[PDB]
């Protein structure tokens, strides 16, 4: 048929991590996100607005909708939002190629997921920021600064 | 399976670098092979066929394997020669012929491998070229026939030449004879650049026909391609040749499709590197072989862009060749290729970053070269390439800290604003800010360059504070603001809109007010935008019911985003999807008097063809929807016979594909019949004023004719009947009218 | 996997650009 090498395609395989809050099994997870065309985009910076995100992902294809990544309490940006395309197929080129490229000078993470439900927006950290900048202790300006472990 | 799992990986093995020699593991590969013939006769065949037809790049190695085969079994050596014959047919069949040129590839270096016979292979060769004989017939058949050929050629010529001279003299002159009489009308659709120096973008056949008289001249002799086989020069010699079959190639049906032309892109030369090897000339086959070899390379690794980096790195050759140089020059090229790149342009700009990672130390000197070289064309440059070099350029700018030597192009300064390099720099930091925030675009260019900065992107208010109160709709447009911030609904909003002194159904200041407000209230991201538009919507439709409202609405929209051509783009966008505006609006919106200042920028033309892409893409998911629909009938019918609402649907999904394939049809009229007006205006007043005709923006007007063309061609052949009878006719004026012969001349 | 390499590779090319065109 056709040759299993030339079929790889690393860049697109689904990653280790898995929704803590979905309330279903494994197997129903998979099965959305096998058909997903929603992406997580992580490591952005505190002051990355909308309008550049939107260029960097229309840049591979049209976009359905953005939504950025707010703060549970002060309702901010966190560095983390979500983008919605229309088709799997400009998800995918989003994951293969915008993935690992730079934006504001920081290197954007790309990932698959389940889709949006209301409250997914916010960060699951109990300081109302994300779990890995409470854990995180390195001095990052776009990220605020230390880790909310540092001061408190 | 896994004697199949393990099968294929093994037959995929060979040419990855190893320890070994290539010819110890080629001949442990074809004695693994035997070892296991008489259970997978079938197999093996499939997957040589397959690797074969899938990984072009590695030719001469699968080829010297199935001559290992061959040196042994002379059984295996027929059926495969069979087999891949049967398959050549069915892809031909099958209306794809990159696959049967690089089958036609895999067949004569056979010849080399002493599998088939040379007369059998010149026979087949004569036929390949006696196709050009036929008649009432399109050119595309011919040139690819021709192509195949030539393109065989660099593998198999020496042998054929030195068995059958003569045939192969007799079958140059026909092939001479029909390149002299070619029709290259076009070329100048195709071409990167139109400057004839310092590298013509000489079409591929007439490029491929000089190289290989080149090579005819030099005796053959070639320097880069591997030819493994050689070091079997004893055991390959002694094998039994097999005879190809007389192949006819099947007859020209209304249902084929052949590959379109293309002009090579020539954009370095040897005296770019007077430090590593040599480069192969612009005119020399081995130029060539390694284009088309990174051309597959990077096809067959396209999608992961670590392996396809790390593929091109390792090309290997004969003789040393500049890599890094030939490695930009055929990114470039695929980046550059019209009509389309032969992938997403992203891919492009990612796979350069990863290739400059991987080769730290000379590909970036290499990349700003290339950069600088690019630039310095730029005065001949199509529109859609120029477009692709912007976006190219600030993706690379923004992966590196925006960090360029901007002075060394400050002589774009001097020179008219409007001419290519001036609007390069232009359009590449308005990119940047949008990539960016205004002020870090101020930060890095030189205060010199001040002048070619982007605009602040901020709304333009009429009924500000400061305004004078006696524009008509100030009260109005307060009391709207007003009712806004209350949380207004459609109702009230509607009643405060009955209070507007109507200047004339349609009236044009109750819509300039409401869009007005709205977008200023809404003037602070795109997802309040994005909020207001859809909250409101029943007043948008309301007020925007006749096609004067809906362009109204457009150029008020406009008016107050003008410095945000990005929020121009995305509120055309939405507007579109929500229906509040049809693809006509938006169309007749583009080349509205309005936008003649701005026509010729970037943002323009990628909402227009965003708009046509929306249209297409809602015709295709109609069609979808039908064809799932037929087909479920279809199976629920025959489940049935084997043991009314339906039709209706069925009907009405035909009527809505109908509507949606009208408007697709009246949308590339609409901008085909401005196209028309606005090149033929300008040309009658050219004509009238004694003034030269070539001007920057009859370029960047004709070139965007041109890309529309280009991009929707696959669409366009339905319409080239009416196009041909309603816009394109005889008394049109030429200039336009090439457009159209060209167009017509890609496909036919 | 930081790139910091090809950064500085880039940055000290368009130094060697700007220093010489000074010059
Ligand atoms: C990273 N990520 C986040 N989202 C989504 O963004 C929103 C807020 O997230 P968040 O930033 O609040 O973190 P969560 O993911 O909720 O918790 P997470 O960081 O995954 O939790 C890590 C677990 O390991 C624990 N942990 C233990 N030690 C450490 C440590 O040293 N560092 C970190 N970071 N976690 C540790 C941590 O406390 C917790 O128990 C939600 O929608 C997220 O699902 C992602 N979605 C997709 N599709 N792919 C992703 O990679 C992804």
């Amino acid at each position: 048929g056709l040759l299993k090498a030339l079929r790889s395609d690393s860049y697109v395989e689904l990653s280790q991590y898995r929704d803590q809050h979905f309330r279903g099994d494994n197997e129903e997870q998979e099965k959305l996100l096998k058909k997903s065309c929603t992406l997580y985009v992580g490591n952005l910076s505190f002051y990355t607005t909308e309008e550049q995100i939107y260029e960097l992902f229309s840049k591979s294809g049209d976009i359905k909708k953005i939504i950025m990544g707010l703060d549970k309490m002060k309702k901010t940006a966190c560095g983390f939002c979500f983008v919605e395309y229309y088709s799997r197929a400009d998800a995918e080129n989003a994951m293969r190629y915008i993935n690992g490229t730079r934006l504001d000078d920081r290197i954007i993470r790309t990932d698959w997921d389940a889709g949006f439900k209301e409250g997914r927006q916010y960060g699951r950290g109990r300081s109302g920021g994300q779990v890995r900048d409470e854990y995180r202790q390195d001095y990052d300006a776009g990220r605020g600064g230390y880790g909310k472990l540092a001061q408190n | 399976n896994e004697t199949e799992d393990h099968l294929e990986s093994l037959i995929c093995k060979v040419g990855e670098k190893s320890a070994c020699s290539l010819e110890s593991n080629l001949e442990g590969l074809a004695g693994v092979l035997e070892a296991d013939l008489p259970n997978y006769k079938s197999k093996i065949l499939r997957l040589l066929c397959t690797v074969a037809r899938l990984l072009p790049e590695k030719l001469t190695i699968y080829t010297t394997l199935v001559g290992l085969l061959n040196a042994r079994n002379y059984n295996f050596g027929g059926e495969f020669v069979e087999a891949m014959i049967r398959q050549l047919k069915e892809s031909l069949k099958a209306n794809n012929y990159n696959e049967a040129v690089y089958l036609v590839r895999f067949l004569s270096d056979l010849v080399n491998c002493h599998v088939i016979a040379a007369p059998s292979m010149v026979a087949m060769f004569e036929n390949f070229v006696s196709v050009t004989q036929e008649e009432d017939v399109p050119q595309v058949r011919r040139d690819w026939y021709v192509y195949a050929f030539l393109s065989s050629l660099p593998w198999v010529g020496k042998e054929l030449y030195e068995k059958k001279d003569a045939e192969m003299d007799r079958i140059f002159a026909n092939t001479e004879s029909y390149l002299k009489r070619r029709q290259k009308t076009h070329v100048p659709m195709l071409q990167v650049w139109t400057a004839d120096k310092p590298h013509p973008q000489e079409e591929y056949l007439d490029c491929l026909w000089a190289q290989i008289q080149k090579l005819k001249k030099d005796r053959w002799q070639e320097r880069h391609i591997l030819r493994p086989y050689l070091a079997f020069d004893s055991i390959l010699c002694e094998a039994l040749q097999h005879n190809l079959p007389p192949f006819t190639p099947p007859p020209h049906t209304e249902d084929s499709v052949y590959p379109m032309p293309r002009v090579i892109f020539r954009m370095f030369d040897y005296t770019d590197d007077p430090e590593g090897p040599v480069m192969p000339g612009s005119h020399s086959v081995e130029r060539f072989v390694i284009e088309e070899n990174l051309h597959c390379i990077i096809k067959s690794h396209w999608k992961e862009r670590k392996t396809c980096a790390a593929q091109l790195v390792s090309y290997p050759g004969k003789n040393k060749i500049p890599l890094n140089y030939h490695i930009v020059e055929v990114i470039f090229a695929e980046l550059f290729q019209l009509p389309a790149p032969p992938h997403i342009d992203v891919m492009y700009t990612t796979l350069l970053i990863e290739l400059c990672k991987l080769q730290p130390g000379s590909l970036p000197q290499v990349l700003a070269q290339a950069t600088e070289m690019l630039y310095m064309r730029l005065d001949t440059m199509n529109t859609t390439c120029v477009d692709r070099f912007i976006n190219w350029f600030s993706h690379h700018l923004s992966n590196f800290q925006f960090r360029w030597s901007w002075e060394d192009w400050s002589d774009c300064l001097s020179q008219d604003p409007e001419s290519p390099k001036p609007k390069f720099v232009r359009e590449v930091l308005e990119k940047c800010m949008r990539l960016s925030y205004h002020q870090r675009i101020l930060d890095i260019v030189p205060p010199t360059f001040s002048a070619l900065c982007p605009v602040n992107p901020t709304c333009i208010y009429k009924y500000g504070d400061e305004s004078s109160n006696s524009l008509p709709g100030h009260s109005v447009a307060l009391c709207l603001a007003v009712a806004f911030k209350s949380k207004a609904t459609n109702d009230e909003i509607f009643s405060i809109l009955k209070d507007v002194p109507n200047p004339n159904s349609f009236n044009p200041l109750k819509i300039e007010v409401f869009v007005q407000t709205l977008l200023h209230l809404a003037a602070k991201s795109f997802s309040h935008s994005f909020s207001a538009l859809a909250k409101f919507h029943e007043v948008f439709k309301t007020l925007a019911e006749s096609d004067e409202g809906k362009l109204h609405v457009l150029r008020v929209m406009f008016e107050v985003w003008r410095n945000h051509p990005q929020m121009i783009a995305v509120l055309v966008d939405k507007m579109i999807r929500t229906q509040i505006v049809d693809c006509a609006a938006v169309a007749n919106w583009i080349f509205s008097s309005e936008l003649s200042r701005d026509f010729t920028r970037l943002f323009v033309w990628e909402i227009l063809h965003s708009t046509i892409r929306k249209m297409n893409k809602h015709v295709l998911k109609i069609q979808k929807e039908l064809e799932e629909a037929k087909e479920k009938l279809a199976r629920q019918h025959k489940r049935r016979s084997d043991d009314g609402v339906l039709e209706e649907q069925i009907e009405r999904l035909q009527e809505k594909v109908e509507s949606a394939q009208s408007e697709q049809k009246n949308l590339f009229l609409v901008i085909f019949q401005r196209f028309i007006m606005i090149l033929t205006e300008h040309l009658v007043r050219c004509e009238t004023d004694g003034t030269s005709v070539l001007t920057p923006w009859y370029k960047n007007c004709i070139e965007r004719l041109q890309q529309i063309f280009l991009q929707h061609h696959q669409i366009i052949q339905q319409y080239m009947v009416t196009l041909e009878n309603l816009l394109f006719t005889a008394e049109l004026d030429p200039h336009i009218l090439a457009v159209f012969q060209q167009f017509c001349a890609l496909q036919a | 996997e930081d790139d910091s390499e090809l950064q500085r590779a880039w940055g000290a090319l368009i130094k060697e650009k700007e220093q010489s065109r000074q010059k």
